[PDB]
Order: structure tokens, then C-alpha cells, then sequence
């Protein structure tokens, strides 16, 4: 398992088959998976260090793990970029005795730099993933080289961690199980060599590849991204809130010690005693209870302001801010969620330094139909698409036919403010009654951001109490027609940030 | 001594007994509980 | 389906500890012992096992007087599942008052050997477990393929980490290992046997428990994995195993006859692509 | 018919089955489960009027 | 082949633990 | 507090304390059937590099084990390690009756050829010149590997 | 804390007998108290008689 | 006290007690039943399934 910690440094040698025993899209695919790879690595924001050296007959070096450019991902990106398959057409043979050589050399040129006896080198993890089919027909037998390997960071039993070699077979080309299995290192409760059929599956088995769970410190939007992991491995930055024994409001953690909530869950309540957010916990499957010393509620929530008007309800500046007495203990179960307008999302986003939240803006929101999502009831994931723009002037017009509730005319500037986001139109669904608060994220380069939060609807598709699991779905003729809609976070800045000013940095 | 062979495992262990002593009496006595040069005029508790 | 075992015990240590023993044999890995021959050992006049236990592939003799001269004491056996692999059983024998006075014994099938063939030359003792390859006279018989009889089991499903056209001079035997004495006329491909080179003599070993044969005089081409052990006089030597190409090559005397000039013009073809390029695809 | 279900700890799980009769009186349900490695082999069987 | 042989329908040998 | 652990069915394996390289060895693990069904097992042991198993390594043994009874197995094995191996013996059990057990143990080889002591008893006595200052010997036997 | 815990290693080469700690006071000279532990090679047995 | 040196050490001597040193020197050295003897012989037919190593 490739180790994840801010401790130390990870060399990652990638090699690549650019042999006749692999075709052109063979190549594609091996190529496409390197630039997934090494896209993922790089989400942590880790001291990383990546070598691409494609290998055939002859081992061609791509880019250096020795050179400076190493900790940067667009060079590395690029450089990968410009691998070519004719290159090699001279030899076509499998050689891997030369990419392991190759690798060697690059180690101990590593090792004479900077000198053995520092613990610099000492601390120095290695990951070495081979995607071939195996069949290397020259050059040497492997062992020798990976002994060799070995011998030079002196892996006995006591240092087995500082070393990781896999054998990833991808694509429709032939592979020998047991080739891939020698070539692979050897461990007592792991795989270390694959065999698969596309990218997707690669994905997954990657996302298994690793281990984040020494990593504690505070980074919002980190989270699993494998289909076999528990629900709240998925989504670590959802907590609950519970007023007396019952499930009613969701949230999302913003910091070590804070929660974001909708404000029209605390309607009727000023005890915050018995009142529990549950939050994920690594060992019980109910998570861990934490008590809140200080609820903000926002001054310009009122429900029933507009009512003399023909407004029923009014939604306007629906937000409220938690904060938990005790600090929450950062694990692979809970981790916050990156909000905009600040730095660690600019960090989040590789943007450059001189960032303002106008950009984040549109970066975050250009589509007409931007893709995000939203937790269920039960923990599942579904998904909505946010509609900006000239979409957004139809949506409103929907809440205009709703005169059974609010008589008047009801456009957009009287009932729908602008703080609100569209959701619910055609392959759309929509929360139950239950989901208030819930974040509705969005994931850029595989960090998940909060744009905003459940706010109200018009259709609650759990109103049959089948379970906690079925959902209704809204009849084509069903004369309301759903139109669901969220508070618009970068609207709330002002008021977001002189109750977190010190808490994060904002931009 | 004593030797037994588990079987059909075929391991083996052994056990000894040192304590069967040869004795012409199946009792004993301990009257370390009895005090000495008691006062006279009063009962002598003699205790085994 | 049954089998006929014999236990022969004797001691030529009197001066040391003396007296009874406890004869403890493991029968083979699915066969099971008859109790009705232990029995009707036991229940002789002039018993020679006073004790007997028998369960599954465990049986446990006690021999009241070890004899000096052999004393052999036979029963017999049922088989209840397969052998499912080749392997020798273990046969040992306790002193009655010191058990930590033992003698263990190794002991094989009725046909196998009693210990594991392995190859041993001084520091290295590689393993020469498994199966022992054949004798494909592919030449001779009538098959064809598209540089996929040979060029295939040297460069795609097996890889060959050494190949050589050798002449059989000598044949000998050393041990469980047949030996033959061959010297390499060319060099077709090698990764760690550098020295090799023309007019260099090598010895293969095949074990001597199946039917291949080197005749003598003939010329063969050899190849297969390269091994670990060292000749006597430190150059590398190697074992005939299974996945290895040994193929006598046609001395065109039963060639020029046209069928078979096709065939010898594939061979020719190969041989010559091997040696000048290096594992191609 | 079988279904291989895993069992939280501290849980239970149901496993819905679809039954029509065609014939009247009374006949008996059966299901038989099997645990892995806990050798427990508990089926139980009723009966449907 | 005295008995059967039940090849190939034994347990996956993947879910049985290891003890170390 | 006593506190015993029990499993009904399961593999013991014993190994000795050191065996030397390239000498010959027996493996006898045992199958405990404490069930009260009578079974039928598939036992093998996982080839690794530097133990020369019999028949290559991937052949198993069928073997049953009757109601609340024990067999052996006996596995012949030659280590041709260096420092040590990590052996693993696998028992695989029905569909009809799903038990089975693993056990992976780590076989330790002792350094080529014997221990050796030599003792040099010296005598001490401060009170006179001679005994104030002296000298040790080293060995030169050429035995030493 | 009124506890005190420690490791050590006995030599590879230790012949078979039994081995003594001792604790005694730094001012009190002959307040000692000791614990026996026997060194021997065996391999743990499986079953007692 | 345990120690690992080389082949020559020196001596020096204080106090005036008499005693017993022992310098002990530990290293590896080069390296058929002797007394009780037993052979075992076995007659018969064996089967075996997926094992003899002939082919064809
Ligand atoms: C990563 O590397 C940088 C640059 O050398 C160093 O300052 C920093 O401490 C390292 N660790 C982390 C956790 O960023
Ligand atoms: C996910 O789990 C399923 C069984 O639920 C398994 O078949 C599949 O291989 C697993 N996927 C990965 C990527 O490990
Ligand atoms: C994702 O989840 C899997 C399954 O729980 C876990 O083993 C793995 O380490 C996780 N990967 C991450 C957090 O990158
Ligand atoms: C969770 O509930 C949703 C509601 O739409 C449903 O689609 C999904 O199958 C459920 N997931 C589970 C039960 O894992
Ligand atoms: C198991 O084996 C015994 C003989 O050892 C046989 O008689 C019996 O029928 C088998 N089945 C059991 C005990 O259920
Ligand atoms: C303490 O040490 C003395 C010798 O100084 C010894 O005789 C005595 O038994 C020791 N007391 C113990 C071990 O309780
Ligand atoms: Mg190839």
C-alpha cells in the first residue's frame, strides 16, 4: 500500500511497456492510466516525487525524479504528455531488466546526493508501478534486479514498508497471471499486482491502493472515492443534527469545531442542551455524539415576515453556524469540507496566489448546467444539476404556479431572491423532507467544494412512509412540477465571514 | 514416570511424580498452636 | 488399492542405553493400516510386538526386546483416498526409559525414492522438484506453424534465459541426476553464462526417474531457464527440466527428400533469427 | 433458490421471498441457512394455511 | 483413484482468515 | 480470569526450533474435527521462494477427518532458504460443509555449521608486580567460518 | 508513580538455569526483594498430562 | 559484561583483591542413527491422481 503521511517523501516510478507485445491503443490506455495516477497523487497536496521512464529494448528516462521539476504536476503532466510509441521502433523487445536498471541508477544517484548517513534519504519511501503484460523476452531475469533493488535501501523484515512494487495489467492485450504475480512485490495482507479490463476498474483499484488513514491533519475535501467503501468513508464532512432522539437536520463540517446548518431547523428551540450532531467515527457504525456551546442563528431568517403581503413563507438569509464544545478528532470518517472564498480552496483549485472569490465564482459555476450533488437519507449520494444564467429565469417562473400556497403572482423577484439555486428539472431528484442542511458539493480535480445548502422545495417524494430508503417520484402530471432550491453560499460571504474571520482565512 | 503419544498426531509428552512417599501413618500433627509453661489454676487449652 | 508394509529394528549400541523401544511409523499420506494383522501379531505365544495402536495413517508398535541382528515384523494396509502428490513418509523409533534417545528414518513409496531429488554442488543446492521434460521429435513427425513453434515458446509464453546447439560426447551418471557431457558448437542466446563461447563443454542433468535419453554423437539444441549450481571446475551448469526446448537438429540426411526441406528451411530460419536478433515481439 | 447475505454485527437482515399458492390447506415453508465457519446450520420450517 | 475426488467445488479459499 | 478460545475445527502446526539449510524435514500438520459431521478436506501448503516442495508446490492432498477425530498430514520440505521462510498451510472444506482454516508460521534456519566456545580462565592478584598488568591471547584456529 | 518497567535481552548463548531480579532501597541497604524466572529452550507444548 | 572486539586485548589491574577472570569466546565452527536403528519397507500398488510426472 502506497503510505500517505506528511512525514518523509514518496518517490513514485512509473514505467510504462513500449514493446511490439503492446499496440498503439494498448499504449493509449497504459498512458491514460499514468496521467490518472499521477493526477490523483498529487489531490493530497503530499511532498511527492514522480519518474516516468517507458521502457522497451532500451530504457528511455522521460523526466528525472533527481530534477528539481519532479513537485510539480502540470511538468510532470506534460512530460507524460509527450510520450510518443514509435520511439521505440528501433528495439521492440521487453527489457524490463533495463527499466529496473534504470530505476536503480536513478536510486543510487539519489543516494550519493544529499548523502546516505542523513535521515533525509532515510525517510524516503519508494513506489514502483509497472504497467505491462509481463512478458519481458531479454535482457535478464527479473529477480536479480529487484534483489538488488532491495539491497540498496537494506528492506529487511524491520523496514518491508519502504518498498512497494506493483504489476498492472490494463486493456484487451494477454497477460500472465503468474508473471504479474512474480513481478509484483510479495506481502502478507495485501495485492500487489492486477489484471484489468479499462480505466474505470484501474480508478477503483487505485483508490483501494492507498491509505489515507495516518493522515489527520485539518484538509477539507478529502474523501474515498472507491464504490466499496462505507457511505460515510464517501462523504467524512456530514454530521447530523439530533434534537431529541430523532434524525431531522444535516450538515457539513466547515473547521475542526464548527458545522454549517440551515436556519429553519432550530425553529423553536433556544435549549442547545440535549441537543446532539452525530458525527462519523471510525470504530461504531452510529458515530460519536458532540455537544453544541453556541448556536448562531441568522438576524434576518423570519419566516412569516412577508405573510401580510401573500407570502407564506419566505426563506431569506436561511443559515445557521454550529459550534461543537469539543474539538473533532480528524480521522479517515470526518474531515471538513472546502468552502470557497478562501485560501485552502484557492490551494484545493491550483489556481494562482493572487486569486479573488470573483474568479472562484466562475470557475466553480461556468456551465449552464453545472453537475452536483447532495447526501440521501440513508447516507447514498444522488445527483442535480445547478442551472445559472438565462436557465435560471425559467426555473423561478415554476414557483409562480404554486398560487395555492401564495396567492399572489409571485415572481421571481418577490419569493425566489437571488440566494437561491435551481435544481429538480427533468433527470433531476429531489430531497425528503429530513435533508435540510445537507451540503450540495460539487468535485473539481477530486476535491469535493460546498456551493450551497438545501433551502426548500416543491414536491417531497418520502411524504409514503415505505421506508427509509424508497423514494417517490413525481408524476409527469403532477400539477406543481419539482423546482427544489438551495441558499447560494457566495451570496452569504458578508455574513459568513465576521463569524469565521479567525476560524479560516478568507480571501 | 510417564510418557503418553498422542495420536494420530504423534506428538508426545511427559509427565513425572515425586510425591508418593512411603509413610507408617495416614496422619498427621502440628502443635505449634499450643502455648508453653501455662499459669496453673486455670484450664490448658491444648491445640492440634 | 493396499499395500504391505515392513518394520525390521535392531540396536548395535548395547553399550549405551539398553532395554525396550516404542516403534512409531506413519503410514503413507491416505492409506490406513489393518488392525486385524496387528492383532493377530500381538496375540501370538511367542509375541514379538507386546502393544499396538493403530488410528488412521498412525500406527505405534512397542518392542519389549530390541534385538542386535535384523528382526523384521510386516502387516498390511488399505488405501482410503488418492496420493494426491509423490512424497516420503517418516518412521521413528523411541527409547522406552530416555525417549530424547531416538532414530528417525525417512522412508519412500514402493517405487519412489526416499528423499527429495535435489541438485547440490557445494554452496548452492537448487531444487529439481517437478516434472522432467519430453522428447518432442517435432522435425521428424509433420506439423507446421507460423514462426510459432519455436520463435513463440522462446519469446511469448515461456521465456528462455539461455539457448545453445550442443554436441552429446558423453553420458554418465552422478547420483539420482543423469548426466551428459555436451559442448556448444554456436551460442544462440545466454544472459548470465557470459563466458560461454565455441568449443566450451557444459553438462546437463536430467533426473534419471523418467524415459529421455541423449544418444551419443548426435547434435541437439538446448534451450530453456538457466539454474544455479556450478560445475566442478566453476562454470555454470544446467538442469533439463520441464518448459525447456531440447530438439536434435537434422544432419540433412533425412532432408533432402522435398517434404522435409520445407520443414528444415523453418528450422534454418529460426535458428539463424535467434542468434542474430534478440527475442523479437 | 440461494442468497449468500451477510449479517452486520449486532444487526439483523430480511430476505423477502415471493410465494403464490395454488392449492389449499395447509403446507409448510422451509428455509434453510447455513453459516460459514460457525458450523451453525439452523433452518426452521412453518407452516401456511 | 480409489474414493471420488471433489475438485473445484471447494471453498474459495479467499474468505478463510489467516492466523499469524 | 481464565479465558480459553476454541474454534471446532482448525490446523496445528508445529515447527521445530531451527532446522539447518539443505537438510531434509517433515511438516506435520494436524486437522482437528471437533464438529459432529463427519467432513472431508483439500490441505495444501502455498509454495515460496527458497523451500523445494515435493511435486513443484501447487499440488494438494485430499484428506477427511471423521466426527470429533484428528489426521495428519506429512509434507516433506527441503530448505534451500538463506535466513528464513514464512510457510503457509491451507485447508479448503466443502460447499456442503464450509469450514476450513489457514496457518502461517515462520520457519527460521540456523547459520551454517556448529557453535563453538572456548574458554580462558585467568587468574588475578594485584598484590603482586606480575599480576598488575596483563595480556590475552587470540585464537588462530582456523576452523572459523 | 511508584512503578517501574523495563526490558532486556538474555544473550543468545545462555545455558539453561534461573535467573534473579532484585529491588532494594538506595538508602536502605538491606531492603531487597527478589523474583526468579528459569531460562531454558523448549517449544511451547500443546497439551498437559 | 558481553563485548565484541577483535583477537588481542590488554589487561590492567587495580584494588587489592584477589580473583578469577574468564574471558569466553563464542563463534561458528565447521560442522545414519548411531545406536537404535530402524528401516522401513513398503510392497505394493500406490494410486495417484494429477501427479505422475510422465507425459503422453
Ligand atoms: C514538504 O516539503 C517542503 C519543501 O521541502 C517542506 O517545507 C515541508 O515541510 C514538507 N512537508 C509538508 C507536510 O508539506
Ligand atoms: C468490490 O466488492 C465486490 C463484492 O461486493 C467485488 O466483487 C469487487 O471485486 C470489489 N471491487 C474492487 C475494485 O475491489
Ligand atoms: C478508500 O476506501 C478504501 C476502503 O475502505 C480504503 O481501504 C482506502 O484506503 C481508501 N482510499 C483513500 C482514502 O484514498
Ligand atoms: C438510499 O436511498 C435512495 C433514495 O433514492 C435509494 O435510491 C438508494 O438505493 C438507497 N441506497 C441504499 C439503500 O444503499
Ligand atoms: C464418518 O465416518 C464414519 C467412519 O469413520 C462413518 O461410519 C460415518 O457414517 C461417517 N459419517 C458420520 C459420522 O456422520
Ligand atoms: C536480601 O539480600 C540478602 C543478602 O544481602 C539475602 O540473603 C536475602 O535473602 C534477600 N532478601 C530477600 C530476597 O527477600
Ligand atoms: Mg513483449
Amino acid at each position: 500500500k502506497i503510505q500517505i503521511q506528511r512525514s518523509g517523501h514518496l518517490n513514485l516510478y512509473l514505467l510504462l511497456d513500449c514493446s511490439q507485445s503492446v499496440s498503439e491503443n494498448d499504449f493509449l490506455i497504459f498512458k491514460e492510466s499514468a496521467s490518472l495516477m499521477v493526477d490523483r497523487i498529487f489531490s493530497f497536496e503530499i511532498n511527492v516525487s514522480v519518474a516516468i521512464i517507458t521502457f522497451a529494448s532500451e530504457p528511455k528516462v522521460l523526466m528525472s525524479v533527481l530534477n528539481d521539476n519532479s513537485r510539480d504536476m502540470t511538468e510532470v503532466i506534460s512530460s507524460l504528455e509527450n510520450a510518443n510509441y514509435k520511439d521505440h521502433e528501433n528495439g521492440t523487445g521487453t527489457n524490463t531488466y533495463a527499466a529496473l536498471n534504470s530505476v536503480y541508477l536513478m536510486m543510487n544517484n539519489q543516494m550519493r546526493l544529499l548523502g546516505m548517513e542523513t535521515m533525509a534519504w532515510q525517510e524516503i519511501r519508494h513506489a514502483i508501478i509497472l504497467l505491462t503484460d509481463g512478458k519481458s523476452n531479454m535482457g535478464g531475469s527479473p529477480k536479480t534486479a529487484v534483489d538488488h533493488i532491495r539491497e540498496i535501501l537494506n528492506i529487511n523484515q524491520k523496514r518491508n514498508d519502504y518498498l512497494d512494487i506493483y504489476a498492472i495489467g490494463v486493456g484487451k492485450l494477454d497477460v500472465d497471471w503468474r508473471e504479474l504475480n512474480e513481478l509484483g512485490s510479495k506481502k502478507d495482507g495485501e495485492r500487489h499486482a492486477f489484471i484489468l479490463q479499462d480505466t474505470k476498474a484501474l480508478h477503483q483499484v487505485f483508490e483501494h491502493m492507498l491509505d489515507v488513514s495516518k493522515l489527520t491533519d485539518t484538509i477539507c475535501g478529502v474523501g474515498n472515492m472507491s464504490a466499496n467503501a462505507s457511505d460515510q468513508e464517501r462523504t467524512p464532512w456530514h454530521v447530523t443534527i439530533k434534537p431529541k432522539s430523532q434524525e431531522t437536520c444535516r450538515g457539513a463540517l466547515i473547521s475542526d469545531q464548527w458545522v454549517l446548518t440551515a436556519a429553519h431547523c432550530f425553529r423553536d428551540g433556544n435549549d442547545h442542551s440535549l441537543w446532539r450532531v452525530n458525527v462519523g467515527d471510525p470504530k461504531s457504525q452510529w458515530g460519536k455524539e458532540f455537544l453544541i456551546e453556541k448556536a448562531v442563528i441568522s438576524p434576518g431568517f423570519d419566516v412569516f415576515a412577508k405573510k401580510n403581503q401573500g407570502i407564506l413563507e419566505f426563506y431569506g438569509d436561511d443559515i445557521a453556524l454550529l459550534k461543537l464544545a469539543q474539538k473533532v478528532k480528524m480521522s479517515t470518517h470526518a474531515r471538513p469540507i472546502c468552502l470557497p472564498c478562501t485560501m485552502e480552496a484557492n490551494l484545493a483549485l491550483r489556481r494562482p496566489q493572487g486569486s479573488t472569490c470573483r474568479d472562484h465564482e466562475n470557475e466553480l459555476l461556468n456551465k449552464q448546467s453545472v453537475p452536483a450533488h447532495f447526501v440521501a437519507l440513508n447516507g447514498s449520494k444522488l445527483n442535480i444539476n445547478l442551472k445559472m444564467g438565462v436557465e435560471w429565469t425559467s426555473c423561478a417562473e415554476v414557483v409562480s404556479q404554486e398560487k395555492t400556497m401564495f396567492p399572489n403572482l409571485t415572481d421571481v423577484r418577490e419569493v425566489v431572491t437571488d440566494q437561491f439555486l435551481c435544481s429538480g428539472t427533468q433527470e433531476d431528484e429531489s430531497p425528503c423532507k429530513g435533508e435540510a442542511g445537507g451540503a450540495v458539493f460539487l468535485e473539481r480535480r477530486f476535491r469535493f467544494f460546498q456551493v450551497g445548502l438545501v433551502s426548500w422545495g416543491l414536491y417531497n417524494p418520502c411524504l409514503g412512509s415505505a421506508d427509509k430508503n424508497s423514494r417517490k417520484r413525481a408524476p409527469r402530471s403532477k400539477v406543481p412540477p419539482p423546482r427544489d432550491f438551495h441558499i447560494n453560499l457566495f451570496r452569504m460571504q458578508p455574513w459568513l465571514r465576521q463569524h469565521l474571520g479567525d476560524v479560516l482565512n478568507f480571501l | 514416570a510417564a510418557a503418553i503419544i498422542e495420536s494420530p498426531g504423534g506428538e508426545m509428552e511427559e509427565a513425572e511424580l515425586t510425591s508418593w512417599y512411603f509413610v507408617s501413618s495416614p496422619f498427621s500433627l502440628d502443635l505449634s498452636k499450643t502455648k508453653r509453661h501455662l499459669v496453673p489454676g486455670a484450664p490448658f487449652l491444648l491445640q492440634a | 488399492s493396499r499395500v504391505h508394509y515392513t518394520v525390521c529394528i535392531w540396536r548395535n549400541g548395547k553399550v549405551g542405553l539398553s532395554g525396550m523401544a516404542i516403534a512409531d511409523v506413519t503410514l503413507l499420506s491416505g492409506f490406513h493400516a489393518l488392525r486385524a494383522d496387528l492383532e493377530k501379531l500381538t496375540s501370538l505365544s511367542d509375541r514379538y510386538v507386546s502393544h499396538f495402536e493403530t488410528e488412521g495413517p498412525h500406527v505405534l508398535l512397542y518392542f519389549d526386546s530390541v534385538p542386535t541382528s535384523r528382526e523384521c515384523v510386516g502387516f498390511e494396509a488399505v488405501q482410503e483416498v488418492p496420493v494426491g502428490l509423490v512424497q516420503p513418509a517418516s518412521a521413528t523409533l523411541y527409547d522406552y526409559y530416555n525417549p530424547e534417545r531416538r532414530c528417525s528414518v525417512f522412508y519412500g513409496a514402493p517405487s519412489k525414492s526416499r528423499l527429495l531429488a535435489t541438485l547440490c554442488s557445494a554452496e548452492v543446492c537448487q531444487c529439481a522438484e517437478g516434472k522432467c521434460p519430453r522428447q518432442r521429435r517435432a522435425l521428424e513427425r509433420g506439423l507446421q506453424d507460423e514462426d510459432g513453434y519455436r520463435m513463440k515458446f522462446a519469446c511469448y509464453y515461456p521465456r528462455v534465459e539461455y539457448g545453445f546447439q550442443v554436441k552429446v560426447l558423453r553420458e554418465d551418471s552422478r547420483a539420482a541426476f543423469r548426466l551428459f557431457e555436451t559442448k556448444i558448437t554456436q551460442v544462440l542466446h545466454f544472459t548470465k553464462d557470459v563466458k560461454a563461447a565455441a568449443n566450451q563443454m557444459r553438462n546437463f542433468l536430467v533426473r534419471a526417474s523418467c524415459r529421455l535419453r541423449l544418444e551419443p554423437g548426435k547434435e541437439y539444441l538446448i534451450m530453456g531457464l538457466d539454474g544455479a549450481t556450478y560445475d566442478l571446475e566453476g562454470h555454470p551448469q544446467y538442469l533439463l527440466d520441464s518448459n525447456s526446448w531440447i530438439e536434435e537438429m537434422p544432419s540433412e540426411r533425412l532432408c533432402r527428400s522435398t517434404r522435409q526441406r520445407a520443414a528444415c528451411a523453418q528450422l534454418n530460419d529460426f535458428l539463424q533469427e535467434y542468434g542474430t536478433q534478440g527475442c523479437q515481439v | 433458490h440461494q442468497q449468500t447475505v451477510t449479517i452486520p454485527p449486532k444487526s439483523s437482515l430480511s430476505v423477502p421471498y415471493v410465494i403464490v399458492p395454488l392449492k389449499t390447506g395447509l403446507q409448510e415453508v422451509e428455509v434453510k441457512a447455513a453459516v460459514y465457519h460457525h458450523f451453525i446450520s439452523d433452518g426452521v420450517r412453518k407452516s401456511l394455511k | 483413484a480409489l474414493e471420488i475426488l471433489q475438485e473445484e467445488d471447494l471453498i474459495d479459499e479467499d474468505d478463510i482468515p489467516v492466523r499469524s | 480470569v481464565q479465558l480459553r478460545v476454541f474454534r471446532e475445527f482448525h490446523l496445528h502446526l508445529r515447527l521445530p526450533m531451527s532446522v539447518r539449510r539443505f537438510e531434509q524435514l517433515e511438516l506435520r500438520p494436524v486437522l482437528y474435527n471437533y464438529l459432529d459431521k463427519n467432513l472431508t478436506v483439500s490441505v495444501h501448503v502455498s509454495p515460496v521462494e527458497g523451500l523445494c516442495l515435493a511435486g513443484g508446490g501447487g499440488l494438494a492432498q485430499q484428506v477427511l477427518v471423521p466426527a470429533g477425530s484428528a489426521r495428519p498430514v506429512a509434507f516433506s520440505v527441503v530448505p534451500t532458504a538463506a535466513a528464513a521462510v514464512s510457510l503457509k498451510v491451507v485447508a479448503r472444506g466443502s460447499f456442503e460443509f464450509p469450514v476450513g482454516d489457514a496457518v502461517s508460521k515462520v520457519l527460521q534456519i540456523e547459520k551454517e555449521g556448529a557453535i563453538h566456545r572456548e574458554e580462558l580462565v585467568y587468574e588475578l592478584n594485584p598484590l603482586d608486580h606480575r599480576g598488575r598488568t596483563l595480556e590475552i591471547p587470540g585464537n588462530s584456529d582456523p576452523n572459523m567460518i | 508513580s511508584s512503578i517501574f518497567q523495563d526490558d532486556f535481552v538474555i544473550p543468545d548463548i545462555s545455558e539453561p538455569g534461573t535467573w534473579k531480579i532484585s529491588a532494594r532501597f538506595s538508602d536502605g541497604l538491606e531492603s531487597n526483594s527478589s523474583t526468579q524466572f528459569e531460562v531454558k529452550k523448549y517449544v511451547l507444548p500443546n497439551f498437559e498430562v | 559484561l558481553q563485548f565484541s572486539l577483535g583477537s588481542k586485548i590488554n589487561v590492567k589491574v587495580g584494588g587489592n583483591s584477589k580473583g578469577t577472570l574468564k574471558v569466553l569466546r563464542t563463534y561458528n565452527v565447521l560442522d545414519t542413527c548411531q545406536d537404535l536403528q530402524i528401516e522401513v519397507t513398503v510392497k505394493g500398488h500406490v494410486e495417484y491422481t494429477m501427479e505422475a510426472n510422465e507425459d503422453y
